[PDB]
């Protein structure tokens, strides 16, 4: 499961899992409005490519 | 590790290589309570040390 | 466990 594997991401780099499962909500919605601002970064911009 | 179960009991194992262990308190720590975890399951946690140090 | 019996 997606957030088992997220969990052992941020063991991977010195985090204990916890921190993961007790903030899981509030990581889901920044990863989410990160990739918002990814699309609209790209729907508005002239030279990124 | 991970918590897997057989089918009715639940052990701790390693993740490359199936190798079932009895939920200890050395195999295990302790944060925050139960009530802030999606998807916690209900189980015993054994003591290793106190059923032969009651003396 | 052999010198915390008491
Ligand atoms: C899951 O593991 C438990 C514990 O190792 C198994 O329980 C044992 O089952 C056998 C026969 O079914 C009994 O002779 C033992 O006495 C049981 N041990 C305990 C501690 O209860 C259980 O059978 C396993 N389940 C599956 C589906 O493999
Ligand atoms: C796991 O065990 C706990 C008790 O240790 C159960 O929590 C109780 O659940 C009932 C049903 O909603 C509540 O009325 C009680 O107030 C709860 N107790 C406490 C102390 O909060 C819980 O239901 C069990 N989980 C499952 C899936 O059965
Ligand atoms: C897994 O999905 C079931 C429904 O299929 C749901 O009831 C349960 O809350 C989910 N568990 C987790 C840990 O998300």
């Amino acid at each position: 499961p997606f957030a088992m594997q997220m969990a052992y991401r941020f063991n991977g780099i010195g985090v204990t899992q916890n921190v993961l499962y007790e903030n899981q909500k509030l990581i889901a919605n920044q990863f989410n409005s990160a990739i918002g601002k990814i699309q609209d970064s790209l729907s508005s911009t002239a030279s990124a490519l | 590790g991970v918590f897997v179960s057989n089918g009715t009991h639940w052990f701790v194992t390693q993740r490359n290589f199936y190798e079932p262990q009895i939920i200890t308190t050395d195999n295990t720590f302790v944060s925050g309570n139960c009530d802030v975890v999606i998807g916690i399951v209900n189980n015993t946690v054994y003591d290793p040390l106190q059923p032969e140090l009651d003396s």
